[PDB]
């Protein structure tokens, strides 16, 4: 079934692989060559999570838990029940979620827009791939990165934040932070901005951009826009992720001591260093 | 205990919103419909909600949605299998039919208007006090097609005067006439304009406005529409 | 291809004084400069602003309750600029100690100034809430944005007030500085035992999360249809256009469900506003209700 509008819409092509082949729907999905390989990773991914939960003992999903090799194992493989279902499963995950972007790139291409959705998507595999990829490589192990269970992989960050100390010392977790709380703020802002202006007082009309930009600049003397708004929630959300990956780079890697002993190059500049009274000296 | 309570009670009032939102987002497109156009049996699990009434500003009268969807244009599409699923390929020239990644919606044939009434996008050559403030003035350059191809020459920008940003580019073809190039599709260069989207030969097939100093919101959608399906059929005429 | 993240050209005209609807101009000010700088992402002009009364009363008293901190500051300092520059992570402004409870009678060297500057931000948050209500009423807009506004207010709230009233101590609240907040988080996660295992934690989590991704999702797809003029949020509503019905096939296509142009802004809304009404409710619940948060997960309830 299709919306209302949507005939017109669903012609022929765009494809970036495959031809004519998969140009199709299934219901109000669209498939193309790259929905085939997200349901075949995701099957495939989906079927050894199972059987991991067959060699694990366990059906509950607040259970089920498929974790890296041992740090042992360095950075090679391992059995299957040790360690390598977590290796293929990791496959997996990435081949469904390259697939997914590449799809939402067919997707745009047959709907004539911008390819900035699937571009913001690939910042969120950045991270993941960071997690699992990028930081145990780095780190010489698999062991060092993420297990792939609900409440588990709850306690692998509890488990890694809490090795350097207070994690909130990373400078880098703290940047990422603050974009994470500020696209928070924008976000709601958008939200009651646009739906205030749509449904304003009972019995008067719409009202304008006119008046979202004058309700901006009477409340901080500066609005933002309409278009600077979504340049500008993109924009806030990307950078979270971004230093997300950052800091988490830096972890372990060219920073392992205490988190907040990094600080103490600031506290040891030579001109304040050793000045008398404060908090430190 | 409480916390227990507090948590079942918020898991509920989440389950109500999310059928609210969910309900909120079928006030354009629905029912859905066979791909003939007659009313899918297959309607999903929520119903339609009690319609609501926008006021237009300006005494543009109301809306209400949902309301009768009628598509009200042509749409020049045959099928290309016997059954549902499969594209529909054009049945003439899809740029100027208006299909695909050049289709446009029947949207008022009126401007956008102000907070106060006026129109929202004026030539700057009516717009009193509006002069490029930064960047490089387009006005001037020569307009290049995909195919390396001059085809005009920019003779004016349109700007947004509440929002006081350039929207299009005016653009005089060798006949005379202009068009209006919208301004997301350009890439403003020191010696030209080029636009990615179009070759030369196709600028002439711009839709055209009936008054040389306001555009409407049919206008609007014809003219962007026309622009953005040339990425995908205009492509038989693109190099690097 | 051009992407639209930043403009290629800025066209200026006269500042624009803002719609008047039923306010009083006699307190909006010049309007400020133009900036070029945030010309290119934004809007290049900068006010005016409105001043009132509660403008006035908020904007005071915020400062007061940042220079209460920052007198505090310099006196830890011993009044040397370069010890100042220096610790100004780690000086704190603490709350009373547990003995004194919830009275006032509190020594200034020992709390009684954490009470003042507390008072000084509880006047000016609340007057500036008021503001983004009266606001938007003389606009003759919706109160969206003051309700969303009060769902951070909650947390805040909670916070620095409710919830040390309930455990009946203002030492339980949090202090006013740098460093010192951070540790106040983390510590008070390690008293409660784990606030991870506080499912209201774990759901304000989900929702933060799910704002970067709506908002990393809005906005890309706003600037993808801006070719067709879809920033014009608005007017697509009135009158659904090419960029309204793209962006829903989209999101239809890429997952399966239906988002309109208004609809999708009420998804953002409640997004947003939720991250800190569930975990104000997480922390409130914290140490008032629940001692130990992995004890009551154990129960399950
Ligand atoms: C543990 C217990 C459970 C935990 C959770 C408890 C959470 C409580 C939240 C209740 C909020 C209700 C708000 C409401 O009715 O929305 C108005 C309403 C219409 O808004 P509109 O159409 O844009 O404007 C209409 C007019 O223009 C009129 O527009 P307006 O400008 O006058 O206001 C628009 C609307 C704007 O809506 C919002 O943005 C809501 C934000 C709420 C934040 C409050 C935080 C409080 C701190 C705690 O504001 C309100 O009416 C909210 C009043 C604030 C109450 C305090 O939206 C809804 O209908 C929301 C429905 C929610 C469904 C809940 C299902 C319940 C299931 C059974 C249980
Ligand atoms: C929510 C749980 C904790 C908490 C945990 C953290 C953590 C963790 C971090 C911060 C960070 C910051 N917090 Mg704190 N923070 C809390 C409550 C507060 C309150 C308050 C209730 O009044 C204030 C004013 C601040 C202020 C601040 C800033 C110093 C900084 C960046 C904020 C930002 O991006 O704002 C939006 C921007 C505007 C202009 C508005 N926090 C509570 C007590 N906060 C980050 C930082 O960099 O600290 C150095 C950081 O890493
Ligand atoms: C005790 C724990 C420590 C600590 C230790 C850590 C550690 C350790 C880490 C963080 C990380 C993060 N922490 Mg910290 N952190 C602490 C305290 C905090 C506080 C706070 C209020 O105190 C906050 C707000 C944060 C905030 C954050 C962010 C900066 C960041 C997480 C977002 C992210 O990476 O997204 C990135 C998003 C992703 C990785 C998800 C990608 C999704 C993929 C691409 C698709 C999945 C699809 C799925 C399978 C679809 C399936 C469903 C349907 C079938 C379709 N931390 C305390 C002090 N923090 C993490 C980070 O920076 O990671 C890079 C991290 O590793
Ligand atoms: C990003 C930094 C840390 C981390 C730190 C945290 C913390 C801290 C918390 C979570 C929370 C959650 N995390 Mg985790 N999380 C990480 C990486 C991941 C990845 C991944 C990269 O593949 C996934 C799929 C998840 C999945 C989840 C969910 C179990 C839960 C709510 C997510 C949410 O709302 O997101 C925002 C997304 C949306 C709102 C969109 C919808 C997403 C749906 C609901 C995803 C469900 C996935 C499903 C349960 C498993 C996949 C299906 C497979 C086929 C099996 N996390 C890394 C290692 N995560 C919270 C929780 O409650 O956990 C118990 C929590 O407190
Ligand atoms: C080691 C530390 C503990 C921990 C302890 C806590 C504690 C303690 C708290 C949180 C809270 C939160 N934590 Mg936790 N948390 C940890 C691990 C994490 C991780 C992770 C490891 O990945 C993440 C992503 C999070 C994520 C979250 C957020 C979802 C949530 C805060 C919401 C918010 O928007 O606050 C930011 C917004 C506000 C505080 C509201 C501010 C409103 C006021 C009105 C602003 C006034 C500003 C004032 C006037 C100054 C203006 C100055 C200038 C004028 C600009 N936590 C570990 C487990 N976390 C909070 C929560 O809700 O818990 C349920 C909380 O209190
Ligand atoms: C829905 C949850 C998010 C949220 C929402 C939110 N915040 C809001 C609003 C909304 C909807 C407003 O309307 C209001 C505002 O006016 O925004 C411009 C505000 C606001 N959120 C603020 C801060 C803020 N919000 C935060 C958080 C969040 N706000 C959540 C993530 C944080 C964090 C992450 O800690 C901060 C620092 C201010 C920018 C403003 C409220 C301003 C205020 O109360 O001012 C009074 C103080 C003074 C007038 C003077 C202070 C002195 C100077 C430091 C000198
Ligand atoms: C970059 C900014 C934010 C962002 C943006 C973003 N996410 C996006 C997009 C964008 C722009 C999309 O277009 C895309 C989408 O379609 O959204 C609806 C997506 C998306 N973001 C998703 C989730 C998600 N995003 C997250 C985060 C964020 N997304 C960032 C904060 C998180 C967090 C915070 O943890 C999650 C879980 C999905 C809804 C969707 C991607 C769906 C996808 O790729 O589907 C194909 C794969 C499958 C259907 C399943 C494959 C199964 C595996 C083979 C087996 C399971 C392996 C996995 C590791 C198990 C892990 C579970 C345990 C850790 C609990
Ligand atoms: C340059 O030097 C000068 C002196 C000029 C200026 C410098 C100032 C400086 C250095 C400022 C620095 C300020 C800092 C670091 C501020 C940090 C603030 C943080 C991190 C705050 C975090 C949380 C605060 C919370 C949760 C506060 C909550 C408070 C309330 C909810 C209200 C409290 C109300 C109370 C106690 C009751 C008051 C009494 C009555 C009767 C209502
Ligand atoms: C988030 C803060 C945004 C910037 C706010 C500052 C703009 C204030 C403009 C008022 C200036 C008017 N004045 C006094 C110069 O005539
Ligand atoms: C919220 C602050 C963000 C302001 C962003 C300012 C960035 C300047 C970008 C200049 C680049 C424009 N140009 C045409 C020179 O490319
Ligand atoms: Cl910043
Ligand atoms: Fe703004």
């Amino acid at each position: 079934a299709l919306l209302s509008f949507e005939r017109k819409y669903r012609v022929p092509g765009g494809t970036l692989v495959g031809g004519n082949l998969f140009d199709f729907w299934v219901g109000p999905f669209y498939v193309g060559f790259f929905g085939v390989a997200t349901f075949f990773f995701a099957a495939l991914g989906i079927i050894l999570i199972a059987w991991s939960a067959v060699l694990q003992g366990t059906w509950n999903p607040q259970l089920i838990s498929v974790y890296p090799p041992a740090l042992e194992y360095g950075l090679g493989g391992a059995p299957l029940a040790k360690g390598g279902l977590w290796q293929i499963i990791t496959i997996c995950a990435t081949g469904a979620f390259v697939s997914w972007a590449l799809r939402e790139v067919e997707i745009c291409r047959k709907l004539g827009i911008g390819y900035h959705i699937p571009f913001a998507f690939a910042f969120a595999i950045l991270a993941y791939l960071t997690l699992v990829l990028f930081r145990p490589v780095m780190m010489g192990a698999w062991g060092y990165a993420f297990p792939y269970g609900i409440w588990t992989h709850l306690d692998w960050v509890s488990n890694t934040g809490y090795t350097y100390g207070n994690f909130h010392y990373n400078p880098a977790h703290m940047i990422a932070i603050s974009f994470f709380f500020t696209n928070a703020l924008a976000l709601a802002l958008h939200g009651a901005l646009v739906l205030s202006a749509a449904n304003p007082e009972k019995g008067k009309e719409m009202r304008t951009p006119d008046h979202e930009d004058t309700f901006f600049r009477d409340l901080v003397g500066y609005s933002i826009g309409t278009l600077g708004i979504h340049r500008l929630g993109l924009l806030l959300s990307l950078s979270a992720v971004f230093f997300s990956a950052l800091c988490m780079i830096i972890t372990g890697t060219i920073w392992f001591d205490q988190w907040v002993d990094w600080w103490q190059w600031w506290v040891k500049l030579p001109w304040w260093a050793n000045i008398p009274g404060g908090i430190n000296g | 205990d409480l916390a227990s309570l507090a948590i079942y009670s918020f898991w509920i009032f989440l389950a109500g919103l999310i059928y609210y939102l969910q309900t909120e987002n079928m006030r354009e497109g629905y029912p859905l419909e066979n791909e003939d156009g007659t009313p899918a049996a297959n309607q999903g699990p929520f119903p339609l909600p009690k319609p609501k009434t926008f006021i237009l500003p300006h005494g543009r009268g109301t809306l209400t949605v949902p309301g009768p969807e009628s598509e009200d244009r042509p749409i020049a599409l045959a099928r290309t299998a016997v059954s549902e699923g499969f594209p529909h390929a054009p049945t003439g020239d899809p740029m100027k039919d208006g299909v695909g990644p050049a289709s446009w919606v029947a949207r008022r044939d009126l401007p956008e208007l102000d907070g106060h009434g006026h129109n929202k996008i004026k030539p700057m050559k009516a717009a009193a006090g509006f002069h490029v403030s930064a960047g490089k003035n387009p006005i001037g350059l020569p307009v290049r097609g995909c195919d390396l191809e001059i085809a005009g020459k920019v003779v004016d920008i349109w700007v947004d005067i509440p929002e006081q940003m350039a929207r299009f580019l005016e653009v005089e073809l060798k006949d005379g006439s202009t068009r209006l190039l919208p301004m997301q599709m350009v890439k403003v260069q020191s010696n030209r304009v080029h636009v990615n989207a179009l070759s030369s030969d196709l600028f002439a097939g711009i839709p055209t406005i009936k008054s040389p100093t306001e555009v409407t919101l049919l206008e609007e959608d014809k003219i962007c529409g026309y622009v953005a399906g040339g990425l995908m059929y205009a492509a038989p005429k693109r190099k690097s | 291809e051009y992407q639209n993240i930043f403009s290629q050209v800025q066209v200026r005209g006269p500042a624009d004084l803002g719609m008047t609807e039923d306010v009083n101009l006699a307190n909006r000010s010049g309007v400020g400069p133009f900036s070029t700088l945030l010309g290119w992402f934004g809007n290049a002009q900068l006010g005016p602003i409105y001043l009132g009364s509660l403008g006035v009363l908020s904007l005071f008293s915020g400062l007061m309750w940042f220079f209460t901190i920052g007198i505090w500051f310099w006196y830890q300092a011993g009044w040397n600029p370069a010890v100042f520059l220096r610790d100004l992570f780690f000086f704190s402004l603490e709350p009373p100690a547990p003995e004194y409870g919830l009275s006032f009678a509190a020594p200034l060297k020992e709390g009684g100034l954490w009470l003042i500057a507390s008072f000084f931000m509880f006047v000016a948050v609340w007057s500036w809430w008021g503001r983004t209500y009266l606001r938007a009423q003389a606009l003759g807009m919706g109160k969206h944005t003051a309700w969303a506004f009060l769902s951070a207010i909650w947390l805040w709230m909670v916070l620095g007030f409710i919830r040390p009233i309930l455990m009946g101590s203002w030492s339980e609240a949090v202090p006013y500085g740098i460093f010192s907040h951070l540790d106040w988080t983390n510590n008070f996660s390690l008293v409660h035992g784990n606030l991870f295992y506080n499912p209201f934690h774990g759901l304000s989590i989900a929702f933060l999360x799910g704002s970067a991704l709506l908002f990393a999702m809005h906005g890309a797809t706003i600037l993808a249809v801006s070719r067709f003029g879809g920033e014009r949020e608005l007017e697509q509503i009135a009158d659904r256009g090419t960029a309204a019905e793209r962006a829903a096939l989209f999101v239809r296509w890429t997952m399966g469900f239906n988002a309109t142009m208004e609809g999708i802004h009420r998804w953002a809304i409640w997004m947003a506003v939720l991250v800190t009404l569930t975990g104000g409710i997480g922390i409130l619940l914290s140490g008032t209700v629940v001692d130990n948060w992995y004890v009551w997960g154990q129960n399950h309830g």
